[PDB]
Formats: structure tokens, C-alpha cells, sequence
């Protein structure tokens, strides 16, 4: 057994985590009783990815929940697979981080996170053969930004050979109001480069952009965001908890998609994204390539592709998907890069999703990423430059040179992936 | 005559335990060496996330130290 | 006496295992819990077929095979499956955690911690034999495990064994099925490291038998288990000869003479007919002319290459079934006068000719129609090295730009080895160069 441990840190990490359990255990045939109810036995196959078994044949998530508030995680335990969890993975805090890195970081983040890793140290002992961790939280606020990236180094010290992977929530001025997040997103920035060995880059920006232009929903909300989420982390994960050849595990995942260890930040995608009140291969196969269903804010006809991860999911023809692949990379060829050959590799899983016949979940590295870094690089220049509320920071310890240091790692991510979107055969 | 079949087969002997011998001495060189160089890339990646615990103590010390002032 | 030991590693060499020993089961008439009624000797014996099964008391036939996986999910169906209870337990021998597509896992990190069990069961195979020839080695080039773990034990099983023979079935790879964009690099690591420890290898192009899936059987999007029905028919047709007793059988040895002029020259292109649909066999009867006249065309060969463009240093030709010299000779004869068959100046032009009179047989539920008489050339050609430049090209591709290089770095590998196999595969592309110039 190759068993993951799963971290949701803050208020956006416990909410996309509790619909990423809510969602797979559906999908696995798991109630919210833990007991299975499904029909399949394709269900339980690698269900011990995710879940440890119990007494009466119960399967319990493995996953952590850490939050600085009691708040996200009471409204946790109250949803509808709350009383799923362990009891004792519920490791909060009462001060909180009010949207500050450096207390995240450094301060009341720093008092909890030992409670975190006896907690992590428990579920990851009972493994019998630990691949490593997912953690999903925001990279905008405070807890989840600074706590996340704090536990992510901590984890690293005690599991340094194991995968580290994130689903990290990238901010946007068209979600949350608070203007700080430039700084807590750059600051978290500079840890998940060095500390983390895959990253899908969850962009609010693209998830509104989405359900305003596509899914034509004048004001959403987070849960319709969420839903956008839960689908995408369903995709991304089919490959680890279904069985299959291509990227069964973490390890062989990051082996097909990082050439250069720091760029190891991934552009998700999802089709069909249609609006409740509104499929073939080549259909498929063509929105799961195009801008408009990225979950990153980022146009790939504007770099190229590194790496690619096509997860179809359906009763469909593999004949018609290999065909689908192949005339989809032989008409944009421009946008792969020719020094890496045979850089898409495709899976095909027979369960669809819930309430989808046919689906496709999209795994880039693409160079085209850094429009994701100068946006964010863009809002945090405009700050530093004044200094807006950096006594925040600074009265918890910090000074304005770690704060320069994370502008310009994040700047040198950016110079790295131009460097390769550049770069020749011949 | 008889010398020299002596010597055919002591040469086929002797070649024999040759490349026993050298496969043998490259496999441990390389197994050590490569238990070297991946214990030394472990090292550095330990001492590179002590030193940002050895920062954060740094940090910790500095807000102490402004909250008696 | 003349016992073979057949060593399966990682997913491709296991799956291939299995339906080998499945075919060979077939062939020989034992049943899946290993008993062979037509064995009169219990216990023991001296019969071709002993080369390859062991017997117990109880009056099982074994397999003398050792599969070995990083990972157990693979070898677990084979614990579980149909021919379970043909191998001991121990000759099943699984990690927990698989080498991650990366050949320096499968080489060190993984591989050293279960290196000295896998030699360990080995011996215990190797001690039950009387006159032990060889081993015989399944693995694919592209996997971490079948790459990595297969050339630190064939550097083993040289300190273990001396200059006993060792025979490779390797699968090369191919997009259609591969599973990793670093395959290339694994490729090139595992060549150069087993090079100087294999005495011949027989190269399987994962594109060949996708392509002959496609086009002569029909089969719409190939699975590895198509793919592996008909590898295991060449690699029967391969081994028949140590298997099956005949006054016209030639024995792999002496084949193995002709095919290999140089050490480093000792890749043979392997050809099958025929392969052909149920419905297609139904009312044709491909004669021994035909069959031999599909040995030439490149379609039907084992690896994509041209041998059309290249020089020919050695042409066997291993029948079996209804097959007699005179229609050989016969259907040598019309092929010489209308082939592309030009050999190097140094070298004799007879084609050298075995005849097993066991018809070839089929897995029910399979996709090949029965036949009465099939043939699988087996040639030393100049053109196999262009398997080797597609490969060493994507390999290139890479590596200037350091691609992916860090994940075997992490794995205490350096570039010197990188460049180290490279070159190694450059000289080889030489040698094949220059056995093809005429002598002066
Ligand atoms: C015209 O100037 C503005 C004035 C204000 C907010 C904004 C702006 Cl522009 N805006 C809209 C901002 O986005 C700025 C950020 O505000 C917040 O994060 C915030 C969080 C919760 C609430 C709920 C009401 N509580 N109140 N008052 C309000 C603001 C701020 C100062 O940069 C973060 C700090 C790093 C963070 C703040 C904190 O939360 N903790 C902590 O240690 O550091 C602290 O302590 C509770 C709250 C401070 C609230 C203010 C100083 C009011
Ligand atoms: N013909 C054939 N090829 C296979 C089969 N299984 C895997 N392959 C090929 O083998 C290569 C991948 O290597 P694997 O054997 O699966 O990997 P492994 O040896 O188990 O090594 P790791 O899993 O990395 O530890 C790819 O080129 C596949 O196409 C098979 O059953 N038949
Ligand atoms: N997509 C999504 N984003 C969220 C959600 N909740 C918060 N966010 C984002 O996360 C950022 C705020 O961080 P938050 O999680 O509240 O901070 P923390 O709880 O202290 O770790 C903002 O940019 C929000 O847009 C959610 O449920 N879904
Ligand atoms: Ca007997
Ligand atoms: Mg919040
Ligand atoms: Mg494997």
C-alpha cells in the first residue's frame, strides 16, 4: 500500500479539503459513516491511498485539519462528512492569524505546529509504505500561507525523501478584498520553490473568470468556486486512487512532469465546465487544451508546454483518445517544447466523475505559468514600494530583506521559465 | 605442446577470474560512491531547512527584543 | 542437465513471464497446478522439456523462473491468478516501493536493499541444476525497475557465475504504450551498464508488435496483454529448441555461433510469421514458402528498422510444425533471387536452418489463429543499429538541456555516467558502422 497523508491548513484549505473528501469518498462509495457502499470493486482497490481502515470495516481519511481559528473547522465537523474524520486529526488554535504571514510564519504558527507534526507522525507511522503529503490551503491569507508553507519545511526535515505536493490557492483582487495578499502570496512563493516537488496552481482569478464568462454567474460564491476545486482535485487525483499505468503514484507523477526541480508549478484544466441550465473526443480533447478552462489564469498559447497530464475519465474509444492526442499535438507543435520528445502522456480511467458521462482533467507545466507570477509580482511591487503595512510584518521579527528576498526568487522563477520557453534543439 | 595447452587453459582461467574480479571492485566503487553522493545531497537538504529554523529563532528573538522597548 | 533459469523483472518482464509460462504450459501439456500426465517419471528426469521445469515428488512440474518487482501489485495478480500454484512462493520475491520510472532507483536506492534475496532464490534454482547453461532475462529498457535493477543484476549474476551465458529479451520502447518521458535516459543507462554482461540479446520494439496487433490481427487500440500473446510466441519459438527434442532441431548455441561475429555485436533482429486473424486463417493454409517470404518483410519484424538498407552478417531460420528441408530449400532458393539480402564480404551467405516438428500452439481466448507451421528468422543486420540512433537521438534532445537529469542526481548518480553511457552508445553505433565496411 502506497498511502498519501493529507494537510488542510486555514479557512480555504479546510474548505476545499473537506469537498475534496466530500467528493472522492463518493466516488470510492464511502458514506459519511465511513462504512462502503458501493458497487464496484474498482472502488477499493487503492482505496488505502486515502483511506486507513477500522473497526467494522469503517474507512477513515487520512487527513489533518489545522487551522489558527476554531471557526472553519466547527462549520467542518457540522458538514455532511464531518463526522467522517478522526477527532483527534482536529489540531486548532484559538489567537489566529488575521491575514499575516509572518504570525502564520513565524509566531502563532510556530506555537501550534509541533501538535500538527504528532499528528502527522501518527497517521504517518501506520503506514506501510508512505509515498508523501497533499496540503490545500490559500496562499492569501495567513494560515494557510504561512502555517502551510511553515509545516510543509518542518515535514521536509523528518520525511525528506517522501513526495511533497500542494493544491495551493492563488489570490486575486476580484475575490478578496484584502490588499496584503500580494505579500502573503510572494512570501509563500518563496517557500513552495524550494520545498515542495509539484504545486497545481489553483488561481481564484481563473475560478471567477470561469463561473462569471462561462458559467454565467453574476456574483459567485466560494462554494461555487469550490465546486470548480473539487472537480479538478477529483481529476488530478484519479491516476493515484484508481488502478492505472501512467502516474500511479506521486513519485512517478513528478518524475513525468518536473525536468528542472523549481519549476514544478502546474496549470490545471477541466472540461466540460458547463452551466447548470444550458460531448465527443475531439470535443473533449479540444477544450481541455483551450485558455478558457484553466484553472491558472494563463493563456498557454502565450509559452510552451514542458510537460502535459491528460486524464480522460468515461466509457469512451482509447482508439479515438490516441488519435485525439496525436492530432492535437501535431496541430499546435509550436507550443511543445522539441527537446523534450513525447512530453504528453495520456490515462484513461472507466469511472467518470458524478453526474458527468465523460470528462477530462488537464495537467500542464507550462511556461506560460509566469503571467500567473507577474501578476502577482505586479501587486506586490506596487506595496513594497510604498511599504503599505509593513509594521505587521515587522513587529512579528521580520525586516524588509526577507521580503526583498521572496520578490526576487519569485522574479528569478519567472527569468527560468522565460530562459526555457526560449530555448532550442537546434 | 603440453606446455603450451597448460598455458591456453591457465590463460582462460586467468581471464576468467579477471572479469570476475574487476565487475566485482566496479560495482563496490560504484555503490559507494553513489551511497556518497546521495547521503551528501540529504545533508545539504537538512542543513539548508536548519538554517531557516535557525532564522525563525532569529526572527522570534527579534520581536522579543522590540517588545522591550 | 542443460537447465535454462529465466529471470522476469519489473511490470513488462513479469507480464511477459507470465504468458510465456502460460504457452509453455500448453505446449507441454501441463496443467495449471503444474501435474503433466504424459510425464511418466515422477520426480525427475532428463526430457527437453526439463531444461526449462522442474519436478517435485508430488509430481509438479515448476518453472525454474524467478520474477522480481519493486513494487508487489504486478507480481500480486501472479500470486493470485490462474498459475499460482505452479511457482513455490519464494520464487516470487516483491518490494514495497517501486524505482519511479528512474533506473538510479532501480540500480541503488531500491534495488541494493533486495539485490541479495533476489541472488539468494537464484541460487537455490541454480543449486537443483546438474549442468546449469544460463539465465534468461525478461525486462523492459524504459522502467526504473527493468532498466536500473536488471543491469546491477546481470553485474551480480557475472560475479556470481562467471562467464555462465546470459540472454536478454528487452523491451524497447514505444510512445503508443510508454509511461515515462525519461524512458530514453533509462534506455541508454541499462545498454551501456549490461552491455559487457549479456552474451545476446533479442530487442523487442514495443512499436513493431503494436503496429502487428494493428494491422494483422485487427486489433483496434492494443493492451499489454496483446502485445504480450505475441511476444510470447517469439520468444517460444526461440526457445523451442532447448524445450523440444527432433532429429532436424538445432540447438540455440549453435545459432548463437553465427549471430554473434563481435561480443559487442550480439543484438539479433527476430522476424515471426505468421500472424494472422481466425477469420483470415479460416480457408488458408499459409504454405512453408509463404511463411519464409514474410520473414523479409520489414513489417514483420520484432524491431523497426530497414534491413534493406543494411548488410547481413548472419540468416537464421527456426521453424517449427509441418515443415520439411525440401520446401525450405526450396523457398531459400526463390527468396535469393528476389531479396535485398546483402551480407558484409566477411561473412558465409548460407542461411543456417532448424526444424522443430511440435506444432505451435495458442492461448484460448486469444487473438492469433492456429496454425500448422510458423517460422521466426533471426538475423545479425547492420539496420538493428537504428534502434539505437532513435533512441541515443532523444536521449540527446534531453540531456543538452539537463532535462530531468535531477532526479537521478538526487539518487546519488553524476553526469559522468550520463555521458559515460552516451558515449558508450555512440561507439557501438561506430561498431556497426564499421563491421559493414568491405575488408580492403
Ligand atoms: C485604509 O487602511 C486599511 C485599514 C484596515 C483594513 C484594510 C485597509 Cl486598506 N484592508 C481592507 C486591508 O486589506 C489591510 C489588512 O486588513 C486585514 O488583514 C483585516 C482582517 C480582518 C478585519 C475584520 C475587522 N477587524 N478590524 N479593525 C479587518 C481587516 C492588513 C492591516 O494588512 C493586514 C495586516 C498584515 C494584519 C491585520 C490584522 O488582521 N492582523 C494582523 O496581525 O495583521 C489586524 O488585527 C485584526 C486588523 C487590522 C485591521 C485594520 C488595520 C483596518
Ligand atoms: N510489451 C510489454 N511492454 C510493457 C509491459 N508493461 C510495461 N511495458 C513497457 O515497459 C516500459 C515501462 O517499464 P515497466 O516494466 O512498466 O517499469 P518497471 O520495470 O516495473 O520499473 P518501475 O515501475 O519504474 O519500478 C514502458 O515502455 C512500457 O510500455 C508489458 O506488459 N508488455
Ligand atoms: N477558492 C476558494 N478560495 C478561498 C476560500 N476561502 C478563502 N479563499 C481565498 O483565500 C484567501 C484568504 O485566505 P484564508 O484561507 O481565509 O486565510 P487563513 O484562513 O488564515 O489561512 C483569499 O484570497 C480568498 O479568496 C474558498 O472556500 N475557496
Ligand atoms: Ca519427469
Ligand atoms: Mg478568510
Ligand atoms: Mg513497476
Amino acid at each position: 500500500m502506497r498511502e498519501i497523508v493529507h494537510i488542510q491548513a486555514g479557512q480555504c484549505g479546510n474548505q476545499i479539503g473537506a469537498k475534496f473528501w466530500e467528493v472522492i469518498s463518493d466516488e470510492h462509495g464511502i458514506d459519511p459513516t465511513g462504512s462502503y457502499h458501493g458497487d464496484s470493486d474498482l472502488q477499493l482497490e487503492r482505496i488505502n491511498v486515502y483511506y486507513n481502515e477500522a473497526t467494522g470495516n469503517k474507512y477513515v481519511p487520512r487527513a489533518i485539519l489545522v487551522d489558527l481559528e476554531p471557526g472553519t473547522m466547527d462549520s467542518v465537523r457540522s458538514g455532511p462528512f464531518g463526522q467522517i474524520f478522526r477527532p483527534d486529526n482536529f489540531v486548532f488554535g484559538q489567537s489566529g492569524a488575521g491575514n499575516n504571514w509572518a504570525k502564520g510564519h513565524y509566531t502563532e504558527g510556530a506555537e501550534l505546529v509541533d501538535s500538527v507534526l504528532d499528528v502527522v507522525r501518527k497517521e504517518s507511522e501506520s503506514c506501510d509504505c508512505l509515498q508523501g503529503f497533499q496540503l490545500t490551503h490559500s496562499l492569501g491569507g495567513g494560515t494557510g500561507s504561512g502555517m502551510g508553507t511553515l509545516l510543509i519545511s518542518k515535514i521536509r526535515e523528518e520525511y525528506p525523501d517522501r513526495i511533497m505536493n500542494t493544491f495551493s490557492v492563488m489570490p486575486s483582487p476580484k475575490v478578496s478584498d484584502t490588499v496584503v495578499e500580494p505579500y502573503n502570496a510572494t512570501l509563500s512563493v518563496h517557500q513552495l520553490v524550494e520545498n515542495t516537488d509539484e504545486t497545481y496552481c489553483i488561481d481564484n482569478e481563473a475560478l471567477y473568470d470561469i463561473c462569471f464568462r462561462t458559467l454565467k454567474l453574476t456574483t459567485p460564491t466560494y462554494g461555487d468556486l469550490n465546486h470548480l476545486v473539487s472537480a479538478t482535485m477529483s481529476g488530478v487525483t484519479t491516476c493515484l486512487r484508481f488502478p492505472g499505468q501512467l502516474n500511479a503514484d506521486l513519485r512517478k507523477l513528478a518524475v513525468n512532469m518536473v525536468p528542472f526541480p523549481r519549476l514544478h508549478f502546474f496549470m490545471p484544466g477541466f472540461a466540460p465546465l458547463t452551466s447548470r441550465g444550458s460531448l465527443t473526443v475531439p470535443e473533449l480533447t479540444q477544450q481541455m487544451f483551450d485558455s478558457k478552462n484553466m484553472m491558472a489564469a494563463c493563456d498557454p498559447r502565450h509559452g510552451r508546454y514542458l510537460t502535459v497530464a491528460a486524464i480522460f475519465r468515461g466509457r469512451m474509444s482509447m482508439k479515438e483518445v490516441d488519435e485525439q492526442m496525436l492530432n492535437v499535438q501535431n496541430k499546435n507543435s509550436s507550443y511543445f517544447v522539441e527537446w523534450i520528445p513525447n512530453n504528453v502522456k495520456t490515462a484513461v480511467c472507466d469511472i467518470p466523475p458524478r453526474g458527468l458521462k465523460m470528462s477530462a482533467t488537464f495537467i500542464g507545466n507550462s511556461t506560460a505559468i509566469q503571467e500567473l507570477f507577474k501578476r502577482i509580482s505586479e501587486q506586490f511591487t506596487a506595496m513594497f514600494r510604498r511599504k503599505a503595512f509593513l509594521h505587521w510584518y515587522t513587529g512579528e521579527g521580520m525586516d524588509e530583506m526577507e521580503f526583498t528576498e521572496a520578490e526576487s526568487n519569485m522574479n528569478d522563477l519567472v527569468s527560468e521559465y522565460q530562459q526555457y520557453q526560449d530555448a532550442t534543439a537546434d | 605442446k603440453r606446455e603450451h595447452e597448460r598455458e591456453v587453459i591457465q590463460k582462460a582461467i586467468e581471464e576468467n577470474n579477471n572479469f570476475i574480479k574487476m565487475a566485482k571492485e566496479k560495482l563496490a566503487q560504484k555503490m559507494e560512491s553513489n551511497k556518497e553522493n546521495r547521503e551528501a545531497h540529504l545533508a545539504a537538504m537538512l542543513e539548508r531547512l536548519q538554517e531557516k529554523d535557525k532564522h525563525a529563532e532569529e526572527v522570534r528573538k527579534n520581536k522579543e527584543l522590540k517588545e522591550e522597548a | 542437465m542443460r537447465e535454462c533459469i529465466s529471470i522476469h523483472v519489473g511490470q513488462a518482464g513479469v507480464q511477459i513471464g507470465n504468458a510465456c509460462w502460460e504457452l509453455y504450459c500448453l505446449e507441454h501439456g501441463i496443467q495449471p497446478d503444474g501435474q503433466m500426465p504424459s510425464d511418466k517419471t515422477i520426480g525427475g528426469g532428463d526430457d527437453s522439456f526439463n531444461t526449462f521445469f522442474s519436478e517435485t515428488g508430488a509430481g509438479k512440474h515448476v518453472p525454474r523462473a524467478v520474477f522480481v518487482d519493486l513494487e508487489p501489485t504486478v507480481i500480486d495478480e501472479v500470486r493470485t491468478g490462474t498459475y499460482r500454484q505452479l511457482f513455490h512462493p519464494e520464487q516470487l520475491i516483491t518490494g514495497k516501493e517501486d524505482a519511479a520510472n528512474n533506473y538510479a532507483r532501480g540500480h541503488y536506492t531500491i534495488g541494493k536493499e533486495i539485490i541479495d534475496l533476489v541472488l539468494d532464490r537464484i541460487r537455490k534454482l541454480a543449486d537443483q541444476c546438474t549442468g546449469l547453461q544460463g539465465f534468461l532475462v525478461f525486462h523492459s529498457f524504459g522502467g526504473g525497475t527493468g532498466s536500473g535493477f536488471t543491469s546491477l543484476l546481470m553485474e551480480r549474476l557475472s560475479v556470481d557465475y562467471g562467464k555462465k551465458s546470459k540472454l536478454e529479451f528487452s523491451i524497447y520502447p514505444a510512445p503508443q504504450v510508454s509511461t515515462a518521458v525519461v524512458e530514453p535516459y533509462n534506455s541508454i543507462l541499462t545498454t551501456h551498464t549490461t552491455l559487457e554482461h549479456s552474451d545476446c540479446a533479442f530487442m523487442v520494439d514495443n512499436e513493431a508488435i503494436y503496429d502487428i496487433c494493428r494491422r494483422n490481427l485487427d486489433i483496434e487500440r492494443p493492451t499489454y496483454t496483446n502485445l504480450n500473446r505475441l511476444i510470447s510466441q517469439i520468444v517460444s519459438s526461440i526457445t523451442a529448441s532447448l524445450r523440444f527434442d527432433g532429429a532436424l532441431n538445432v540447438d540455440l548455441t549453435e545459432f548463437q555461433t553465427n549471430l554473434v561475429p563481435y561480443p559487442r555485436i550480439h543484438f539479433p533482429l527476430a522476424t515471426y510469421a505468421p500472424v494472422i486473424s481466425a477469420e483470415k486463417a479460416y480457408h488458408e493454409q499459409l504454405s512453408v514458402a509463404e511463411i519464409t517470404n514474410a520473414c523479409f518483410e520489414p513489417a514483420n519484424q520484432m524491431v523497426k528498422c530497414d534491413p534493406r538498407h543494411g548488410k547481413y552478417m548472419a540468416c537464421c531460420l527456426l521453424y517449427r510444425g509441418d515443415v520439411v528441408p525440401k520446401d525450405v530449400n526450396a523457398a531459400i532458393a526463390t527468396i535469393k533471387t528476389k531479396r535485398s539480402i546483402q551480407f558484409v564480404d566477411w561473412c558465409p551467405t548460407g542461411f543456417k536452418v532448424g526444424i522443430n516438428y511440435q506444432p505451435p500452439t495458442v492461448v484460448p481466448g486469444g487473438d492469433l489463429a492456429k496454425v500448422q507451421r510458423a517460422v521466426c528468422m533471426l538475423s545479425n543486420t547492420t539496420a538493428i543499429a537504428e534502434a539505437w540512433a532513435r533512441l541515443d537521438h532523444k536521449f540527446d534532445l534531453m540531456y543538452a538541456k539537463r532535462a530531468f537529469v535531477h532526479w537521478y542526481v538526487g539518487e546519488g548518480m553524476e553526469e559522468g555516467e550520463f555521458s559515460e553511457a552516451r558515449e558508450d552508445m555512440a561507439a557501438l553505433e561506430k561498431d556497426y558502422e564499421e563491421v559493414g565496411v568491405d575488408s580492403v
